[PDB]
């Protein structure tokens, strides 16, 4: 996306459009899910 | 001396005291003074014998002595006062405590006060929540 972006923000794209709906719901979960702070947390460190 | 000196160690300070007996104030002058702990088992220094003179008419009897080791209980403090901690837990030993473990090491018992946890945490936080068990406990026992 920050290689394309300038393309799509020229000429819009439905595509982008359904990508943005999608991030939409995957950042409302992440802010309404709780454990899921704690959880990342500890598959982040675990990872390093 | 207040009751956390126990029974056995109490009498074998009076027993290397008694070594050198004499009615309570002869032969445990100040020329004795390192020789009745030398006896006894671990080794007055220059720094020991200072702290035996610090606040000492002028020959010590029984009372003055085991004040004096009143303040040499300051000595030895290190390894068990962490010896039960780490017999009851930190079974796996890495000092890193997890984070139900922590919740139940801060599980108040009995006393159950408040806002010195949430104290510690602003005063201090670590991060990577996870809080150290060891930085935790090093703080108060300083």
């Amino acid at each position: 996306v920050d290689y394309n972006r300038a393309k799509w923000l020229k000429e819009p794209n439905p595509e982008a459009e359904e990508l943005f709906r999608m991030v939409a719901e995957v950042f409302i979960y992440w802010s309404k899910s709780h454990n899921f702070k704690r959880e990342e947390q500890n598959f982040v460190v675990q990872n390093e | 001396m207040a009751d956390q000196l126990t029974e056995e160690q109490i009498a074998e300070f009076k027993e290397a005291f008694s070594l050198f007996d004499k009615d309570g104030d002869g032969t445990i002058t100040t020329k004795e003074l390192g020789t009745v702990m030398r006896s006894l088992g671990q080794n007055p220094t220059e720094a020991e014998l200072q702290d035996m003179i610090n606040e000492v008419n002028g020959t010590i009897d029984f009372p003055e002595f085991l004040t004096m080791m009143a303040r040499k209980m300051k000595d030895t403090d290190s390894e068990e006062e962490i010896r039960e901690a780490f017999r009851v837990f930190d079974k796996d030993g890495n000092g890193y405590i997890s984070a139900a473990e922590l919740r139940h090491v801060m599980t108040n018992l009995g006393e159950k006060l408040t806002d010195e946890e949430v104290d510690e945490m602003i005063r201090e936080a670590d991060i990577d929540g996870q809080v150290n068990y060891e930085e935790f406990v090093q703080m108060m026992t300083a």
